[PDB]
């Protein structure tokens, strides 16, 4: 599908950026989307919790990944923790995509299932920052689906509050920067000298 | 071709016909005739018969004394220091009355009085001017020497500083803007200086201290006007000059619409029946064969509840007109390219209770918004000649990316439409 | 000489841009930025 | 930050002492914090529903919350005994009651509305109080009247149960959009009550909107419904010229001041400041002369009814009763003049309370419990929506379709668990309904309840064995009809993942429903829906030409607040960056002409208005003039006040 | 806005040193020695006032591994154990030799010795420096185009 | 606050359209107006009557030229009907002062007892 | 004293052109009495004030509108801010500020210590000079309890100083001739060293042996610190002392959790605060163990403000009869003072709710903003908007206002406030200090 953008840009420059070819391309976009809608209704796209459960019995490697807790008998730095999560998350995308399942078309197109976000639902979360950026030295050992604990709950609440404070502050001071640059860099003009 | 700012002279545009001499703005339970809120000069508040332009300005006469120009005061305070303690009178006295000279601590020239400061201004400058640190300021004052001392202080109309004489049972209440307090102080002071008629050597301690105090209030007037009307964000400079409110406008919500070209939208019945209000009356008047007064009351009844006679005239308007009715749609705030577009109208919703604007899904990504419940602003465009200049902002012209020259990625398949094609294409 | 974007506009040569940006009191009372000698034309002068 | 080390999970075991406002939402230990924190605001903004129902999956915590919220129901503090009851209107009436343990006296007033805020309210479902009559006895636990939320047996409820499925419908569910069947829209409802204050002076009159000249009905009656969204219109009258002005009072004129409102009028009250002798003769002021008189009659009644109580030697009365008695005895006296806003008005002023039912319309918002906020986009007849036509229970139809794209991306897997639980409940309910006598039927239920919440089994067994045969049969029939309730706690005590795995494994006869014309297995469950306050008509605004500010620029006018107009005629301002983004195009003269002719120059505005009104409607070729704008004059005046001028060249 | 919404952040490797690895296996925000017999010798001037908590932070020290000794160059700041600091005031306080003596044999086995805090590498840090280039005049003043 | 502008503009345009139609119908020229005005000023009674008759369609403005055109239409329309006294009264000027008179109950009785 | 007056009455028919209001409101009458006494005049002033009454135990009804009271959360006091230790008070926020200083002994050893100043009345003044003015030199030495360790010796005594006691008792310079005798064991503790540093900072080069025992010697110094004119240097200073004895009121006495011995008056409070300066400054701020909730004291503010404004004017009067000014203090008391000031300043929050679920929405809601609130949007104090591990178990970590995070939460319904502690979450402070 990414090859489509290369096709359109090979059409504009072929006909010399004419005003007529812009209208025709504007017509193609409308017709392509309308016929796309009919496929969704007839075929249907669903998300079901039973889809994950059914896959567990057939594929043994998936069962171990679902119930995975960080071993606590070995010393691990904060660099090794990130290595484990990336190692496990990478293997998840290989098994799901290669084999048939409900979510096969959700991953191959890569539109709706972000690689990092989807890992938190299945695999463990890891570590979270605090109000002052310092890393909290209490990594979460349980995935979202498997459940949470009270000590882990407090760490999660810190992350949510930081989003509200940052979002509110950025809204108050958002257009301050764009006003300064826009006022100055406006008087430029193009001449046609060779 | 090029705007330029420079100083002005008060004595050239002075008008003798209108001037203000009164202390109490209120007399006989009404606004006075020669006060600050006078109706003879500045006009009337809620009366349109007077037809007095805002540019009308008033004058206050000060004579024969002179004052330092308030605009130039901050410059002079930097050219030489200690101006606050050089135009003030602090004469001491012994028991009998003989003056005691305590000038040992003070400088050679201090506490001389304003009326003597003006006479010997040329000689006083040379003593305390630094030629290696304030070279620019020194040359500026030499060029503009006539406007150092002013004679008359202007005052603008009350249309910008309103005041109400609303009455109540507990007693009459008067409310005004803060600037009026200082304007009523300078008039009172000057009125209390010219009482002397017979030729008499006025005592210095009775007249000189008042002149210095008056200049203090004159300086604060310039600070107040520039710190409350122009400098602030809510001031007139950044609210009514570079931005403005505007008529012929509406606000609405977003609701997805399918099965139509990419530049066709459908507006609710109510908003389109009032934005294009004036053109509707013109169409009704000719067909129905009635004058404008009779047609107006017909349009009033056709907007309270949904009907059919008005709708038939509505549909024909968007079909026969040149170019089709169009409007500019933007989003608060605009920070991204294409946040404001130039769309077209192609459908009118039959329902009366519907109050949502129906747009396509592809065009949504351009605004970088979503259906969370944001409110847009709609501004129609009328002039035919003006339309051709705005056509460059249409979504057709944004199809090519200005950044690189390739096909723009924003006006492409996004969200579920990407998934739908992949199922069929593979 | 290169300048900060805030001081580049104030110490420029235009008049319309200076008054509509910031620091109204500083530009009109004193002459640190020398507002009295900026006569360059601009496309935004039509508003004034 | 190492202060976390003080927190220990040993003590926080089996007790929900660390949750505020999250007690209602179940499975709170699954969703993240960013989505959970939205639930508090969503619960803070939730309007009342007419057909409120208790949730199917309850957290066992809402009952106490409902009991301890005293803003919706009023019970009897102590055992009372009815003394008297008197009428005031068609609906509203009051009653005076006496204690049996202290000798004090109190009052209870029956109403038909409540003004929670400027727009939203509810309607009292006063049923028990009406049945009380003729010196009965009120017990300690009895409830006089209650809101629409509370059901018959004090069970709380703040939403509805709707059949739902995850599906995509013609890309109409992009981002956050919801389609909904017509039956669900009929089920969902809302209330609305507003108060309007009309004013009349000596000069003004009221037009004969309703009725002919025989009955000069200026305003609607007590129980009638208003028409054309016009409650009353008053026209100014001048002494100098009235011969050609009052020729026909049955039609609107050019200079009128009508009042707009919608609904059904329930309550009125009129306050007057004119002598009655002058009001007795005016024919047009007829209907008022009726109501006022009736009102006074009511007051006289109380002065002749309980005057033996307060004025007697007992005097054991509560503060409310004494205050009401003094207020009602104020009116019947002479030489009394009211005041409003610390001022003495001349003409009389009344009050109107209007009630209306607003159905669900396009543009509204509905959210679930887990903060899966959505927006209604397009409603359909129930025929179009997907249906199952292959299984044993053919006929079930989904009522709402949600976006399937943003479920995992939103990081909240609770909705899947709830839908799966309700689907398993549906299957087990159908299996129980298929066959089985009452002797073993309950067993089929108990097994299912054994693997979901072990705490519920004991209460199930106790309640089942407590009843007799007939009530047990009735309860089984009721659970067959509606559905098996499933209880699980928010934080400690619920199903996770292994329990779901085991539950799925045990039941091997379960398959997805096969819809018609879909060719993809699908599951339909039941979910909880709560309406939200946000509405499209509360922010929609348009403006053609309203009142202008003193300077000359358009400005906000306060007329919508007093119900003098339909739309909030407020203009939208062009921001700091809007002008620049418009100036993105190299054309600037067109921008200047547009701004000057729209909101700067008066002569240009008038010329444009005239040229648009008269001429050619199909094609417009306006030609603006050149006249110095107002803003230029304002700036020149201010600058010459400062002492500086702008010089060209 | 969007990138900052990604709460999860990356971590950077830290080179503790040869003698650091041979004697202390660091687990998260904790430090444990191989053998408790070896003591630690710290001079008076080593301690410095912390920027935030005002506690004593000894960035560099040399362990007193009996007769042998190897200097330690800790890349990050170190916080002394709360338990051991209680006895440091009088017992372990060694002003006579101008060098504190901390006998690890006094410390019990499997106990905390030193806690260190680490700041994550903010993904928004490069974006901020772009803004600072225009205004702060830190780098733009003393360079050509 | 000041009044609105749309209603005023509509009323003024209605007056303009009405005077244009009056010109069109009777092909009146400016010479007719010169010979009909006689240079007389505006008195109150004629203004009141003109406001009375043309009240339903629109309202009378303050411009004297439009008022005199509407008065010529007044005279033509009420002379072509059965009325005779009113056109003659409105034709020429009026007395500077309005005469005072008693109750005139006899003529008042005549008008009252009339079915009109 | 003051009391609530009865309001129940049965109206009797009258003809006096009575005025009644259209809208309903509920009020209650409070009567206060004062006895103004003079040489001959002994006037008695009885004032009456209207205060809204709590109906339905939840809301006030004023002018036909409904208003919901809300709790306010604020620190108990004696907390720490940037380079300062502050104690909240009704109207006068006494604050202690610390600054580092350098000193050299006789042998030339250099020490860096701390000196504390009371930033009261817009000035920087050493905290020891107040005690030196009130109780005197010897009086202050006895009062602190360090008089057995502090001595002053002259030049001749310095010549005859104990050589073997030089190491045991460190001798510090006072003037070119006068020396100070103090023990090294007393000098061991930093908190003890604070007093020595402040005492050495108070004195100057010019001194007289007999001037030390005279209170006026530094009373005039305090006056010169306050008033520059030499004529009034005495008198003005005296006034300050009087004011310094009235800074603390009864409510702050009742609120504080310290024992009785450290609660007699302002001087005892200052002594107890300065004895344990290090431990107090080492504590944190965000902990909940030292915070409380108020409901009415933040509603009775305007009356206190008006009384303070009235009393300052009569305190700053000169060469006039006092009785007239004292009468003018109480002359203006409007029956609608409290209601108007409360409504106009938006102290109460307008009731704007749409749902019937009121338990979690408005019954239990606390805001950190309002009068005497450190929270401020423009101040950008992100520390106050965060969370602390002490929040869990006694507050809601989830419910936050989307408009301004951290400024509004919700109390946990299971919270059990300890009885007879004036709305205190705990019964002991965060730092035991035991």
């Amino acid at each position: 599908l990414k090859e489509y953008q290369n096709y359109y840009t090979t059409l504009l420059e072929h006909f010399g950026y004419s005003n007529e070819i812009k209208s025709i391309i504007k017509d193609v976009i409308s017709e392509l989307a309308i016929f796309s809608g009919d496929i969704n209704v007839t075929f249907g796209n669903t998300v079901s919790i039973k889809s994950l459960i059914d896959l567990g019995n057939k594929v043994k490697r998936f069962r171990e990944l679902l119930h995975y807790r960080l071993p606590n008998d070995e010393a691990l730095e904060f660099n090794d923790i990130e290595a484990i999560i990336k190692k496990n998350l990478d293997e998840i995308m290989k098994i799901l995509s290669e084999t048939d399942n409900m979510l096969r078309y959700y991953i191959d197109s890569g539109a709706g299932i972000n690689s990092k976000q989807f890992g938190q639902v299945l695999s463990l979360v890891g570590s979270k920052p605090d109000l002052f950026g310092k890393i909290i030295p209490y990594p979460i050992n349980t995935s979202f689906l498997r459940g949470l604990d009270v000590r882990s709950f407090y760490i999660n609440a810190l992350g949510a509050r930081k989003a509200l404070i940052t979002n509110y502050q950025q809204v108050r001071n958002s257009g301050y920067l764009t006003r300064k640059i826009s006022m100055l860099l406006m008087d430029t003009k193009l001449i046609d000298l060779d | 071709m090029g705007k330029k700012l420079s100083l002005i002279d008060f004595n050239e545009i002075y008008n003798e016909e209108n001037l203000i001499t009164r202390a109490n703005p209120i007399e006989n339970h009404e606004f006075s005739d020669d006060g600050i809120y006078s109706e003879r000069i500045f006009g009337s508040y809620n009366e349109d018969d007077d037809d007095k332009d805002i540019d009308t300005i008033g004058w206050i006469n000060i004579e024969p004394y002179y004052i330092i120009n308030p605009i130039l005061f901050t410059i002079i305070k930097k050219c030489i220091p200690s101006i606050n303690k050089i135009i003030n009178y602090q004469q001491s006295i012994d028991q009998n009355g003989e003056n005691i000279d305590l000038t040992e601590e003070i400088g050679e020239d201090d506490y001389i009085g304003l009326v003597k400061f003006k006479d010997n201004f040329d000689d006083l400058l040379e003593k305390y001017t630094d030629k290696k640190k304030y070279q620019k300021e020194y040359d500026f004052l030499i060029e503009n020497h006539d406007k150092i001392f002013i004679n008359k202080l202007p005052v603008f109309s009350h249309k910008l500083r309103p005041a109400t004489l609303l009455t109540g049972s507990k007693g009459k209440v008067l409310a005004f803007d803060e600037i009026n307090n200082y304007y009523n102080f300078v008039i009172e002071y000057i009125n209390q200086i010219n009482e002397g008629v017979v030729s008499d050597d006025s005592i210095d301690l009775l007249l000189l201290p008042l002149l210095y105090n008056m200049q203090f209030y004159a300086n604060n007037i310039l600070t107040r006007i520039i710190s409350e009307y122009l400098r602030g964000k809510k001031g007139f400079l950044r609210k009514n000059i570079m931005g403005s409110r505007i008529n012929f406008s509406a606000r609405n919500v977003i609701t997805p619409l399918i099965g139509h070209p990419i530049d066709e939208v459908a507006m609710p019945y109510k908003t389109f029946a009032e934005l294009y209000k004036f053109q509707l009356i013109n169409l009704i008047s000719k067909v129905k064969g009635i004058n404008y007064n009779e047609a107006l009351k017909f349009w009033e009844k056709g907007i309270l509840g949904f009907n059919q006679e008005l709708y038939n005239y509505m549909e024909e308007l968007i079909t026969k007109t040149k170019g089709g009715c169009t409007f500019l749609l933007n989003r608060n705030p605009t920070i991204s390219i294409g946040s404001i577009l130039y769309l077209k109208i192609g459908l009118i919703k039959k329902d009366y209770k519907d109050l949502t604007l129906g747009i396509s899904n592809n065009l949504l990504s351009a605004l970088s918004g979503d259906y969370d419940g944001d409110v847009l602003n709609i501004i129609p465009v009328f002039d035919n000649k003006m339309k051709e200049h705005f056509s460059l902002l249409s979504p057709q012209n944004f199809l090519v990316d200005r950044n690189n020259g390739r096909f723009n990625g924003d006006f492409d398949l996004q969200k579920d439409q990407i998934l739908g094609i992949f199922i069929l294409n593979n | 000489e290169i300048f900060r974007i805030t001081d580049a506009n104030l110490k420029g040569d235009s008049l319309s841009r200076s008054l509509l940006f910031e620091q109204v009191k500083k530009q009109l009372t004193t002459l640190d930025y020398d507002t009295f000698n900026k006569t360059k034309s601009s496309i935004l002068d039509k508003l004034l | 930050m190492d202060d976390i080390s003080v927190i220990k999970n040993e003590d926080y075991e089996g007790s929900h002492r660390f949750l505020a406002e999250e007690l209602l939402m179940p499975n709170a230990n699954k969703t993240d914090g960013n989505r959970s924190t939205m639930f508090c605001s969503h619960l803070a903004q939730a309007v009342t529903l007419q057909k409120a129902e208790p949730p199917l999956v309850y957290t066992n915590f809402e009952n106490q919350v409902g009991k301890y919220s005293t803003a919706g129901y009023r019970k009897a503090n102590s055992n009372y005994k009815v003394i008297e009851k008197i009428y005031k209107n068609d609906y509203n009436y009051v009653l005076i009651v006496q204690d049996q343990e202290t000798g004090e006296y109190t009052l209870f007033e029956r109403a038909e509305c409540e003004f929670l805020t400027e727009h939203y309210g509810f309607q009292w479902d006063n049923d028990k109080i009406d049945s009380l009559k003729k010196d009965d006895t009120i017990e300690k636990d009895t409830v006089l009247y209650k809101n629409t939320c509370y059901d018959e047996n004090m069970n709380f409820g703040y939403g509805v149960n709707l059949n739902a499925a995850y599906f995509s419908y013609k890309n109409e569910t992009l981002e956050d959009a919801i389609v909904i069947s017509e039956s669900a829209a009929k089920k969902l409802g809302t209330f609305s009550v507003n108060k309007v204050k009309v004013s009349v002076n000596t000069n003004d009159i009221l037009l004969n909107l309703y009725g002919d000249n025989e009955n000069y009905k200026g305003f609607p009656d007590i129980g009638e419904h208003i028409k054309n969204q016009i409650i009353a219109s008053r026209r100014r009258f001048d002494y100098n010229t009235a011969l050609y002005e009052l020729k026909n009072l049955n039609e609107m004129r050019d200079s009128d001041t009508p009042f707009f409102a919608d609904g059904k009028i329930v309550d009125i009250e009129i306050f007057s400041n004119v002598p009655e002798e002058e009001l007795k003769v005016q024919k047009y002021n007829e209907q008022v002369l009726y109501y006022i008189n009736k009102q006074k009659e009511f007051s006289n009644n109380v002065y002749q009814k309980l005057k033996k109580i307060v004025e007697g030697k007992d005097n054991n009365v509560s503060d409310k009763l004494l205050h009401f008695y003094n207020n009602c005895k104020m009116r019947i006296d002479e030489n009394i003049s009211y005041t409003y806003q610390n001022s003495k008005f001349s003409g009389f002023i009344m009050e109107f309370t209007i009630l209306e039912e607003e159905p669900l319309n396009k543009g509204s918002k509905i959210t679930g419990r887990y903060g899966n906020k959505g927006v209604i986009s397009k409603i359909l007849p129930d025929d179009q929506m997907p249906t199952v036509a292959e299984g044993r229970f053919k006929g079930l139809k989904a009522d709402i379709c949600l976006n399937p794209l943003g479920v995992f991306n939103r990081l909240n897997p609770s909705q899947l668990i709830e839908q799966e639980l309700n689907w398993i409940a549906k299957f087990i309910r159908k299996d129980m309904e298929e066959a089985g006598s009452n002797e073993e039927k309950v067993s089929i239920l108990l097994d299912f309840l054994n693997r979901v919440n072990k705490e519920e089994t004991e209460l199930m067994e106790e309640f089942i064995n407590s009843l007799n045969k007939t009530e047990l049969e009735e309860f089984l029939n009721d659970i067959i009809e509606n559905g098996i309730p499933i209880c699980q706690k928010p934080f400690f005590g619920n199903i996770g993942l292994d329990e779901l795995w085991e539950l799925y494994n045990h039941y091997d006869h379960i398959d997805y429903f096969k819809c018609e014309g879909i060719s993809t297995p699908l599951i339909i469950g039941e979910i909880y829906m709560v309406r939200l306050k946000h509405e499209p008509h509360s922010k929609f605004s348009a403006r053609s030409t309203s009142f202008m500010n003193l300077r000359g620029l358009p400005a906000k006018s306060k007329n919508f607040k007093e119900h003098k107009d339909l739309y909030s005629k407020t203009p939208v301002r062009i921001g700091n960056m809007e002008i620049s983004n418009l100036s993105l195009t190299n054309e600037m003269g067109s921008i200047m002409d547009m701004l000057n002719s729209y909101s700067n120059n008066e002569t240009n505005r008038r010329e444009l208005i005239m040229q648009l009104l008269t001429g050619n409607p199909f094609d417009t070729n306006i030609d603006l003039s050149d006249v110095e704008s107002g803003t230029s004059k304002i700036l020149k005046s201010l600058f010459t006040c400062l002492g500086l001028s702008i010089d060209d060249v | 806005l969007s990138a900052k919404h990604l709460l999860e952040t990356r971590s950077s490797k830290i080179d503790w040193g040869t003698n650091f690895e041979e004697n202390f296996i660091v687990n998260r925000n904790l430090i444990y020695p191989k053998v408790y017999n070896g003591t630690v010798i710290i001079k008076e001037d080593d301690f410095k006032e912390d920027e935030e908590t005002e506690e004593q932070v000894f960035d560099t020290f040399t362990l007193k591994s009996g007769n042998r000794f190897i200097s330690i160059s800790s890349p990050m700041r170190l916080f002394l154990n709360k338990d051991l600091k209680k006895q440091l005031d009088e017992s372990f306080y060694n002003i006579e030799e101008m060098q504190f003596e901390i006998p690890l044999n006094k410390l019990d086995e499997g106990d905390s010795f030193a806690t260190f805090i680490m700041d994550n590498n903010e993904l928004s840090k490069p974006l901020r420096e772009i803004k600072d280039l225009i205004e702060t005049n830190k780098y733009i003043k003393d360079h050509n185009v | 606050l000041r009044n609105d502008q749309g209603n005023s503009i509509i009323n003024e345009c209605s007056i303009k359209q009405e005077i244009a139609k009056i010109k069109k119908k009777y092909n009146v020229t400016d010479e007719v107006m010169k010979e009909f005005i006689n240079g007389r000023e505006l008195n109150s009674i004629q203004i009141y009557l003109v406001k009375i008759y043309y009240s339903n369609k629109f309202k009378v403005n303050s411009n004297k030229n439009d008022i005199f055109y509407l008065l010529y239409g007044m005279t033509r329309e009420l002379g072509e009907m059965n009325f005779s006294i009113i056109p003659e009264i409105l034709s020429c000027a009026i007395a500077p002062n309005v005469r005072k008179m008693n109750n005139r109950k006899k003529l008042v009785d005549k008008i009252i007892h009339s079915d009109k | 004293g003051s009391s609530v007056e009865p309001i129940n009455k049965v109206y009797k028919f009258n003809k006096e052109e009575k005025t009644s209001d259209i809208e309903r409101s509920e009020l209650q009458l409070i009567k206060m009495s004062f006895l103004i006494e003079k040489d001959d005049k002994k006037e008695e002033i009885n004032k009456f004030i209207y205060f809204p009454k709590l109906i339905d135990s939840q809301y006030f009804i004023i002018n036909g509108n409904r208003y919901y009271p809300i709790y306010q959360l604020l620190d108990s006091g004696t907390y720490r801010t940037n380079k300062a230790l502050t104690l909240k008070t009704l109207l006068m926020p006494i604050v202690l500020r610390e600054k580092k200083e350098t000193f050299d002994d006789i042998n030339g050893e250099t020490h860096t210590m701390l000196n504390v100043d009371l930033d009261l009345f817009k000035s920087k003044v050493p905290f020891l000079i107040y005690f030196f003015s009130k109780f005197g030199f010897e009086g202050t030495l006895e009062y602190f309890g360090l008089q057995d360790l502090i001595h002053v010796l002259m030049k001749e005594d310095l010549d005859q100083l104990d050589e073997d006691e030089i190491n045991d008792n460190v001798i510090f310079m006072i003037t070119k001739n006068i020396s100070l005798v103090v023990d090294k064991n007393f000098f061991s503790n930093k908190n003890n060293q604070i007093i020595i540093a402040t005492l050495l900072n108070c004195f100057n080069t010019r001194i007289k042996i007999d001037k030390i025992y005279e209170k006026d010697y530094w009373v005039k110094k305090l006056g010169g610190y306050f008033t520059t004119n030499n004529s009034n240097k005495q008198e003005k200073g005296e006034g300050i002392i009087l004011s310094f004895e009235r800074i603390l009121d009864e409510w702050t006495k009742k609120i504080l959790r310290t024992e009785e011995k450290n609660k007699e008056d302002i001087y005892s409070v200052v002594r107890w605060m300065i004895n344990n300066y290090l431990a107090l400054v080492k504590q944190d701020n965000m902990n909940l163990a030292n915070k409380r909730i108020r409901l009415y004291e933040y509603l009775l503010h305007p009356l206190l403000i008006k009384f303070s404004k009235g009393t300052y004017r009569v305190l700053n009067n000169r060469n006039s009869n006092k009785f007239e000014k004292i009468k003018t203090i109480f002359s203006n008391i409007q029956e609608g003072f409290l209601v108007k000031k409360i409504i106009n300043n938006e102290l109460l929050r307008y009731d704007n709710s749409v749902n019937s679920i009121s338990l979690f929405t408005l019954i239990l809601r606390y805001t950190q903003s309002g009068p005497q609130s450190p929270f401020s949007s423009n101040s950008t104090n992100n520390k106050l908007r965060g969370l602390h591990p002490s929040y869990l178990g006694r507050l809601g970590l989830t419910s936050t206002s989307a408009g301004d995070p951290g400024a509004s939460g919700s109390l946990t319904p299971f919270l059990e406030l300890p009885e007879n502690s004036y709305m205190h979450f705990t019964e002991e402070p965060e730092i035991n200090l035991n």
